[PDB]
Parts: C-alpha cells; sequence; structure tokens
C-alpha cells in the first residue's frame, strides 16, 4: 500500500497492557505478595573501567577538593520530626504524607534520605516490618505519567503501560489486603515537576495515601510551602494536609559547622610532600595544612546572607583550595602524572569571580564601530526617551555624529574607513563598514534586542542591559567621552 | 615552481589551522585563557575530577577552537582515558539529545574497547544507570548552551549538572555561549548544581595584539620550501614598517570588525592566486587585492544594487521614495507612484523622455519589489523559528488578496540617502530634493 | 576519508547579512550592466537564432550576415527595452523570443 507519510524510527517499549487486577480470579485469589519472587525487588557500570598506565600526583590540596564535595549536623529537628511520622505509620501499618519544602541545598534530599536508611536500619533489628523504599524524581523523568511505569515496577517487578501501571496500583493500594502486603515509602522529589494540567498524577499519589489498606508512606519535597495553594485545586490540597515541614536555609555558624565537619581530618594536619613531583600522604618534607577559620567563617557569612545554600559554600570553599593549588603548582612546577594555608584571600577571590560582571569589560572592549552604535542609541534615548530606537534613526544620528564633529583628528582619519573602507573605488555607503557585523554581534552578546521585522529601517532596537553601565562603558573611551 | 607550490599550500594550511596538533598556532592573548582550559581538562581526563564550566564570548573567538585543541592534545598522550559527546544546541533538541548522547556514547564506548536501544524513556533510564585501574571520564562539550537553559524547563541541564555533582563516574562538562548573562538562564536548582565556573573568552585589546596574530598566521617555522626566508623576510618588512598597506588594512579591521578571522578570509584567495613567489611578494606589499575583495563584499548591497538600475527603474523608485516621504506613516503604492512619476515626466518634459503606460511598470515595479528596495507594510518576514513559520504559513495575508495597485509599501531606502549617492550628472537628480 | 563540504547560493542580501559574525567565506555576484548583459545576449543567442528554422525558410520564400542580422537584432531589443527589463536576461531572452519571428 502507498502511505501519506511514514514513521520509520518508531522505538516501542515491550510494555504490557493488563492490568493487575485481572491477574486473579478473585480478590480472595491473590496470593501473600511478600512471598512471591518478583515482588519488592526480589549491569552498565564495566563499560566505564579501564587500566591505569600512569601515576596520579595527588597534590596537597586535592585531599582538601575531594572532601569538599557534594559525594547531619545542622538537621536535627527535621530530621526528628519526619522520621517519627515515618516510623509511627510504618510500625502501626498506615498510610500517610509527609511534606517537606525549601530553597536549593538545604539539606531535604539527604535528611530523607538519611530518615529512610535508619528506618531501613529498625525494620533490619526486627523493631518495626519490612517495608520498600522507592524514589521518584519528577525531574528525571521524560513523561509525566513514567512515575506510574516507575512505582509500579518497583511494587510487582513488571512492565506495563502508563494507565495499565496506574490502575494496577489503585486495585492494589485499594483492593489488597494488610497481611498480604509490605508497607512501601515512597519519595517524590521535585514534586513541583510532576505538576501537570489536569493535576490527576498529584491527586492520585495523594489519594492512595488516604486508603486503609494502602501500607503506603509519601514523602513528597517541594521548593516553596504554598505549592498546594498555588498549583494544585483543593482536594489536593485537603489530602496533602495542614501539617508541612520547612527547611529553612542555614544560618553562617551551620555552614561553619558542615564545612568543618567536612575537614575535620584535614584542617591543621600534616602530610608528606614528595618534593620530585609534589604527591601528598597524609599522615620528602613535612607539611602542615591550615585553612583559616576566618576564611570559612566569611565564605560561610556571604553565602548565608544570599541563600544559606550548602553546595554554594562548598563549592567556595572548593574554588579557593582550587586557586591556591593552582598557585601552589605554578610556583613548583609539578604536574599533573613548610606550611600550605588557603587564605582568606582566595576565598574573597572566589567570591569575587562569582560577584563580578564582564558586561562593562566586554563593552569597553569592542571596535570603534560597535561603540558608536551604543554610543548613538544612548544619544536617542536621551533625545526622545522612548527606550526602542528605529535602526534607521540610529544610521541618521550616526551619519550625524561624524558630519559634527569632522574637525576632531580620529574621526577625520576614521571618516574613510567607515565609508568607503579605505579606497578610492568603493563608493559611499549608506550604512558603515561592519554595520551589519556588529549589529548581530551585540545581538548575540545579548547586549541588545531586536524586533522581528523586515524593513531595515523602522525595526527598532531596545537596550536589554541597563542603561548606566552602558554608559559607564561609553565613559571609559577616549574619543566619545570628547564628543 | 614546486617550492612556491609548497610554500602557497602551507601558507593556506596555517591560514585554516589545519596544522598538526604540535605546531599548532595559539596567539598570545589567547594564550592565558586557554591554560585555563588546558587545566581544566587535565584534572577531569587525568586526575579524574568532576568539573562544569560555562565558555563565554562572541562567534568566531576560538570557544571551539580551544576546546578542539585541548582534545587533541589529550588524545596523543591519553586516548583510554577519555569518551567524547558532543551537543549543539541548534541541531538538537530536547528529544533528540538524549537519543545524540546514547548513540555517541556506544560508538564511542566501542571505539575505546544497547544503551541507545528500545523506546527514549528507555534509553534515559539507561543513560542515568550507567552515569548517576581506574574510571574513564565523560567529557560532554555543549555547544549553543542557552538554547538549553529555556525558560519552561531545563531537565537535561539539571541530569548533566546532577551528573557533575553527585555521580561517581568523572564527568567533565563545556558549555559554550554567546550570552553574556549566561548565569541568569538558569534555572534555581540547576544554577545551584552549577559550578558558577564562568569562562569569558579574552578579547583583542590593542593593534599589536592582531599584528602579532597576523605574523604568527603568516610566518614559517618549518623548512618545507626554498623560499621560507625571504617570504618571512619579505613579511616580517611589511609588519615592521608602520606606514605599510598590510598594517593599514590590519588597523582598519581593528577599528571596524576587530576579527581575526574576517581578516583571514581575504588573506587567503591573496596567498591562492597568486602564481609565483614574486607575485605573492608584489601582493603582500601592495594589498590591492584586499581592496578588490573589500569591494566585492559590498557590491550587493543599497548602494550596489542602486546602481544597477535603469533610468525608468530609478524614476520609478525617486517618486515612490518622494511619496513616501509626504505621506505621514511612509507608506505609498504603485498608483500614488505613478502619478508622481508621470507629474515629473512631464514637468521634465515640459522644460524627450519616453513615458511609459502604467501596464509596462508593473513590470518595474516587481523588479523594484524582488530587489529589496520595497517592503510590504507592516510585514514581519523571515520568522525566527520553524513553528511560527508554519503558523505563518498556513494564514492568508491581507495583502496577498487585493489588487497588486493597492498595496502598501514603505521604502528601504529613503530619498536622503538617495540624493546622497546618485550623481549630480544624473538627470532625476533634482527630484530627490522636495 | 570523506569530508563533505558545502556550497550555498543565496538570492537575498539580507538573508546573508543575518549569519555575518560566522565569518563565512562569501564571493559576492554583482547585477551585470547593459553592456555585459547585451554581450552575453549575442554569445548565448546568435547561434540559435541564426540556426532558427524561420529564417532558413525565409531566406529560401524570398553565415557571418545572418550572424550580423542576429547580432543586430538582439541590439535594438536591448536598446528599446532595457529601461522595461533592466538588467534582466532572462526577461530580454524572452523578448527575443516573442520578436524573433
Ligand atoms: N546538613 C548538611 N551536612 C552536610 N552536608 C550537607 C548538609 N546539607 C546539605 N549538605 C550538602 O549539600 C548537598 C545538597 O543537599 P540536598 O541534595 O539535600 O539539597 P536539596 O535541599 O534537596 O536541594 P535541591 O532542591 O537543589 O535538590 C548535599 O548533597 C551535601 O553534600
Ligand atoms: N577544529 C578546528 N580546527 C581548525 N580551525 C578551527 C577549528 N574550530 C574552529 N576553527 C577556526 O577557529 C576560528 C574561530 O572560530 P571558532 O569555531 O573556534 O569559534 P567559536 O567561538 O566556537 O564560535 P561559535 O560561538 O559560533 O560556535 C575560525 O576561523 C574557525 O574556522
Ligand atoms: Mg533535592
Ligand atoms: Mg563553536
Amino acid at each position: 500500500v502507498i502511505r501519506k507519510f511514514t514513521k520509520k524510527n518508531v522505538a516501542r517499549a515491550k510494555k504490557k497492557y493488563t492490568p493487575f487486577s485481572k491477574r486473579f480470579k478473585s480478590i480472595a485469589a491473590i496470593p501473600d505478595l511478600t512471598s512471591l519472587p518478583e515482588f519488592y525487588g526480589n549491569r552498565f557500570e564495566n563499560k566505564l573501567k579501564t587500566t591505569q598506565k600512569h601515576q596520579i600526583v595527588e597534590t596537597i590540596f586535592s585531599k582538601v577538593k575531594k572532601q569538599l564535595n557534594s559525594s547531619l549536623p545542622a538537621r536535627e529537628n527535621e530530621f526528628a520530626s519526619i522520621y517519627l511520622s515515618a516510623y509511627s505509620a510504618i510500625e502501626s501499618d498506615s498510610a500517610t504524607t509527609i511534606y517537606v519544602a525549601g530553597t536549593p541545598g538545604v539539606g531535604k534530599t539527604l535528611t530523607v534520605r538519611e530518615v529512610v536508611k535508619e528506618l531501613l536500619s529498625s525494620s533490619a533489628q526486627r523493631e518495626i516490618p519490612d517495608f520498600l523504599y522507592v524514589e521518584i524524581n519528577g525531574l528525571k523523568m521524560v513523561k509525566p505519567t513514567d512515575c506510574y511505569e516507575t512505582l509500579w515496577n518497583k511494587v510487582s517487578g513488571e512492565r506495563l503501560t502508563w494507565a495499565a501501571s496506574m490502575e494496577s496500583l489503585e486495585f492494589y493500594f485499594k483492593r489488597v489486603p494488610k497481611n498480604k502486603k509490605k508497607t512501601i515509602v515512597v519519595l517524590l522529589d521535585e514534586l513541583d515537576a510532576m505538576v501537570t494540567k489536569s493535576q490527576d498524577i498529584m491527586y492520585n499519589f495523594f489519594n492512595w495515601t488516604t486508603y486503609e489498606n494502602a501500607k503506603l508512606i509519601v514523602i513528597a519535597v517541594a521548593n516553596t510551602m504554598d505549592l498546594p495553594e498555588r498549583q494544585l485545586g483543593n482536594k489536593i490540597t485537603s489530602r496533602i494536609g495542614f501539617t508541612r515541614i520547612m527547611f529553612t536555609g542555614y544560618t553562617h555558624e551551620e555552614l561553619k559547622n558542615i564545612i568543618d565537619l567536612r575537614l575535620k581530618g584535614l584542617n591543621d594536619s600534616f602530610f608528606y610532600v614528595d618534593t620530585k613531583t609534589g604527591n601528598a600522604i597524609l599522615i620528602v618534607r613535612k607539611v602542615r595544612l591550615r585553612m583559616s577559620a576566618d576564611a570559612i567563617e566569611i565564605a560561610s557569612r556571604k553565602v548565608a546572607s544570599v541563600s544559606g545554600d550548602a553546595r554554594r559554600a562548598l563549592k567556595v570553599c572548593k574554588r579557593a583550595a582550587e586557586i591556591a593549588e593552582k598557585h601552589y603548582m605554578a610556583k613548583h612546577g609539578y604536574g599533573y602524572d613548610g606550611v600550605q594555608t588557603v587564605h582568606i584571600t582566595h576565598v574573597m577571590k572566589a567570591l569575587n569571580e562569582t560577584l563580578n560582571s564582564h558586561v562593562i569589560t566586554f563593552m569597553t572592549r569592542l571596535s570603534f564601530t560597535a561603540k558608536l552604535f551604543i554610543y548613538a542609541l544612548l544619544n536617542l534615548m536621551k533625545k526622545n526617551g522612548s527606550q526602542e530606537q528605529e535602526l534607521g534613526d540610529i544610521v541618521d544620528e550616526i551619519k550625524l555624529l561624524i558630519e559634527v564633529n569632522g574637525s576632531n583628528k580620529f574621526v577625520m582619519e576614521i571618516a574613510k574607513t567607515l565609508f568607503q573602507q579605505g579606497s578610492d573605488n568603493i563608493s559611499e555607503q549608506l550604512r558603515i563598514i561592519s554595520w551589519d557585523f556588529v549589529l548581530n554581534q551585540l545581538l548575540d552578546a545579548g547586549i541588545l534586542f531586536k524586533q522581528t521585522m523586515k524593513n531595515d529601517r523602522i525595526c527598532c532596537v531596545k537596550l536589554n542591559i541597563s542603561v548606566e553601565e552602558a554608559k559607564r562603558a561609553m565613559n571609559e573611551d577616549e574619543t566619545l567621552r570628547n564628543l | 615552481d614546486p617550492g612556491f607550490g609548497s610554500l602557497q599550500r602551507r601558507l593556506l594550511q596555517q591560514l585554516y589551522g589545519t596544522l598538526p596538533t604540535d605546531e599548532k598556532i595559539i596567539f598570545t592573548y589567547l594564550q592565558d585563557c586557554q591554560q585555563e582550559i588546558d587545566r581544566i581538562i587535565k584534572q577531569s581526563i587525568i586526575q579524574k575530577e568532576s568539573h562544569s564550566v560555562i565558555l563565554v564570548g562572541p562567534r568566531q573567538s576560538y570557544k571551539t577552537y580551544l576546546l578542539d585543541y585541548e582534545l587533541s592534545l589529550l588524545q596523543q598522550s591519553y586516548k583510554e582515558q577519555f569518551i567524547t559527546i558532543r551537543l549543539n544546541g541548534f541541531i538538537h533538541s530536547e528529544q533528540t539529545a538524549i537519543n545524540g548522547i546514547a548513540t555517541q556514547l556506544e560508538q564511542q564506548l566501542q571505539k575505546i574497547h544497547t544503551i541507545s536501544s528500545g523506546s527514549l524513556t528507555e534509553v534515559f533510564e539507561k543513560i542515568l544507570l550507567l552515569l548517576d585501574i581506574t574510571k574513564i571520564t565523560v567529557v560532554f562539550i555543549f555547544d549553543e548552551i542557552d538554547t538549553f537553559a529555556g525558560p519552561v524547563r531545563q531537565t537535561l541541564l539539571y541530569n548533566l549538572f546532577d551528573m557533575v555533582e553527585h555521580s561517581r563516574v568523572p564527568v567533565c562538562i563545556f558549555g559554550c555561549t554567546t550570552k553574556l548573562n549566561i548565569l541568569e538562564y538558569l534555572e534555581k536548582r540547576v544554577k545551584s548544581r552549577f559550578s558558577q565556573r564562568v569562562i569569558y573568552m579574552p578579547q583583542i585589546q590593542n593593534l599589536d595584539d592582531m599584528v602579532d596574530a597576523v605574523r604568527n598566521l603568516l610566518t614559517v617555522r618549518s623548512e618545507i620550501s626554498p623560499w621560507v626566508s625571504q617570504w618571512n623576510e619579505t613579511l616580517e618588512k611589511e609588519l615592521s614598517d608602520p606606514r605599510s598597506n598590510l598594517n593599514r588594512h590590519i588597523r582598519m579591521n581593528f577599528e571596524t570588525f576587530r576579527s581575526l578571522p574576517t581578516l583571514k578570509n581575504s588573506i587567503i584567495p591573496l596567498v591562492a592566486t597568486s602564481k609565483n613567489f614574486g607575485s605573492l611578494c608584489t601582493a603582500i606589499k601592495s594589498c590591492s587585492f584586499l581592496d578588490i575583495y573589500n569591494k566585492n563584499q559590498l557590491s550587493n548591497n543599497l548602494t550596489g544594487r542602486l546602481q544597477s538600475l535603469s533610468d525608468l527603474e530609478l524614476a520609478i523608485l525617486i517618486s515612490a521614495a518622494r511619496v513616501a516621504l509626504r505621506a505621514k506613516d511612509g507608506s505609498f503604492n504603485f498608483n500614488l507612484a505613478y502619478a508622481e512619476y508621470e507629474k515629473m515626466i512631464k514637468a521634465i518634459n515640459s522644460r524627450t523622455i519616453k513615458l511609459w503606460l502604467k501596464k509596462d511598470v508593473k513590470n518595474v515595479w516587481e523588479n523594484l519589489v524582488q530587489l529589496d528596495f520595497f517592503t510590504e507594510k507592516s510585514a514581519v518576514g523571515l520568522r525566527d523559528n520553524a513553528t511560527a513559520a508554519f503558523y505563518a504559513s498556513n494564514y492568508q495575508f491581507q495583502g496577498t488578496m487585493i489588487p497588486f495597485d493597492l498595496r502598501s509599501y514603505q521604502m528601504q531606502i529613503i530619498l536622503q540617502e538617495l540624493r546622497r549617492i546618485i550623481p549630480k550628472s544624473n538627470m532625476y537628480y533634482s527630484w530627490t530634493q522636495l | 576519508k570523506i569530508n563533505i563540504k558545502f556550497i550555498y547560493t543565496m538570492l537575498e542580501t539580507s538573508f546573508l547579512q543575518r549569519y555575518s559574525t560566522h565569518c563565512i567565506p562569501t564571493v559576492m555576484f554583482p547585477r551585470y550592466n547593459v553592456d555585459e548583459v547585451s554581450t552575453i545576449l549575442v554569445m548565448s543567442r546568435c547561434g540559435e537564432l541564426m540556426e532558427d528554422s524561420c529564417l532558413r525558410k525565409r531566406i529560401i520564400e524570398e553565415d557571418d550576415q545572418f550572424q550580423n542580422v542576429a547580432a543586430n537584432f538582439i541590439h535594438l531589443i536591448v536598446q528599446a527595452f532595457h529601461s522595461y527589463t533592466g538588467n534582466d536576461i532572462f526577461a530580454l531572452n524572452d523578448l527575443i523570443d516573442f520578436k524573433w519571428p
């Protein structure tokens, strides 16, 4: 047959369509699912392995940088609340929802994972019954319904399509008796990412916690405390509940304790450093490593002022150690193959490059034509105050600025280059040389905005950057500030 | 002469940058940047540290050049330590980036010694399984990374920066963008997982940086030809004289374009069209081919297109321009322009030009529209993306359903510009005034 | 071993000027003037005109001389209609085809 179009790259999974409600004849026909070899969890790692032919030189700051990587001193009350709710709901065989919200990097996922680890340790001591832990991250899903595919695959071991998985989970949570079940603890991380238009997924996940036979713990980690009030309906907000756990950004003393806990064994300690290569061994010269308490304190105070984000504090300390290690390796010439201190200067330089703006020094290093464009644009904003200027007006005002300051030395040397490219055989041009080039360059830089128009004269252009930093970059130039 | 052929071929190889890796030319103003990049690669491929960094610089500012040079340097000595995944934001979408990563992972892993099989859900699950005696470093080069830092949802950036942060597989991610404020594009969690390592690519700051870059581009440092020493002497005599034609063209590029690829695109046919060594030395002393090149690059603009017009075309364009200048919104049609045209022909003939009929001026009008002298009024033109273009292709615009003599147009060149570039000896010059 | 190389042809200047910061090598083709247009028309059309069937039936109804006849016709067509066509090879070719028999 002759097709009207073709779909030649269809990749379909081997997922069955029949839900769990048709797996046995009756409710009484359902066996004990705990004594089943595929329920409740009853190969790629070696492809990224090779043989090492050299000996990596780990310098003395490499252990500091390794210990400062992201891979519970400040979360006691949050840990205790989450653990007590989960322990009470597991040991009494009930279903509940715990809500956790906070800004990035305040220890939400780490605290919930530690709670789950301690509950698994308590279930290994036969103090609470066994449970299955499932982690669903909404930003790791391709489609939002794939969470239905994930959770059911973690429960039964089957692979169904998402609608059949949703019916299977509904039948499982509602109809299967508690004597044939295991408790499930589900972490719904990045809860805002699973919010869709119809909000059926959110309703189903929080409504399964209201069923009497469910034995389901849903720990929902969010980014805002008012997500059910802003984005969800009244039905899902009623099911989530009034009790919500806020993870506040860290104060500077807790960030100080976090950084000291990552460096408890390294700070104020001695290393055997081999001066031939640079390789350092933690307990040939005996060198003491030190990072200043003033440096850690000022980085922690800065980070707690900004966000209270532990990732940022660890990254600022790691960047300071990297800067100091770069200077040390440069001054000794070591390569990769008596007191070494990472100081408050390195911490301030790590804190400054994140706060430095390149926009002004980008604009001060442009050519004369791009600066002339920006200067004429600012002149037109001063003349009429419209904040959007047509490109033809910019052309006319560039021409005006050339013919008005014609007695200037630099302008009377630049005019032949601008309008004829220094050639007698080239006619006088309506645009300057490199007009399109500097227009497109300022558009790709994000300095400029241009409307989608086909007439080149009446097309409007807007500053995307702030006006005063453009004026500062214009007054930096010698020629433009004199005319 | 085979010696001049070898010298010419080597000069073209140096201009296109296709030298072997140990002979590769790094400009001095690019050095401290590239050593910085040389640190990060060497901390990832060799010392197995995880890094995330965005290169920020304009187009043709040597981001891909320096990254490719670093990968070529590491491939010569450490070729079993790392694999390379290349993504481009124009070519890969949010769906096809996953298939691109998985396909590149399998063709790189079989090159060192399936992941991409199945539906996109299974492919992404297998990528997260693989990525979330030593380890092989995965090096991501993500060109046009601003396109994946969209306002909607930055899923791939989230997962990739989580691979940098929490995974035990050593991952190096290099993003490239022209956006100066790339950090404001990132979502809060994506920015929290990003290291805020942003390397701003260096700019040319003064003239001797460009002269030194030209000297590095054109000096031949190997004994490939009998002509090498004489060519080096000629080139150094040209670049050391501040009044030479080469320094004048380099200065003009510095004040207009400030771009070494722009200069290279002109220098390449200067070398290639030379037939012997004496012609090449004469061409580099005079640089007259650079003037011919500059004239050709401006030949199809508004100024050059005007000089190709016939007298009737120029008359219709002048009449349309003065009608548009008299209009409040700059709009005009075929009828008003024809009325102005016949008023000028009888005003000229009263003081003998054939007065062309309205049925013959239609061809002139269509030629003027096709040559981008008039644009349809309030026309958007070329759309930014394929979705808006597809939306526009299913709608019938009101300009295309009315007769052609009532369509509203606007000028691409105004009457003042027409007075500026039409010669005084032209007999329609007096009507460019009002 | 195989390296693809792209050669593009573009018509309009504004489409090309959208992509100027990419620094792609460009060769421009300016429009011909009227003398180049006339020379191209003569060298492309006089051979087909001087072995046309209408001329060969007309000379038996009533080679260099036929070449001068066709070339003078082309020059007269150019001087009559260059203002109408501009420097358009296709339009002048169509006018020559319409007016030759
Ligand atoms: N109390 C803490 N003690 C030690 N390290 C901590 C602590 N809190 C956070 N960190 C560090 O910061 C990292 C970020 O924490 P986590 O992943 O829990 O953040 P989050 O609140 O879930 O953030 P996001 O919303 O971006 O996912 C942890 O992996 C750990 O390295
Ligand atoms: N692998 C390479 N080998 C040789 N020359 C190269 C290579 N990559 C780029 N170049 C050249 O280096 C110069 C600088 O352009 P480059 O592609 O490096 O810019 P870029 O900063 O990556 O630009 P864009 O932002 O458009 O991607 C150009 O002349 C280009 O031809
Ligand atoms: Mg988290
Ligand atoms: Mg590039």
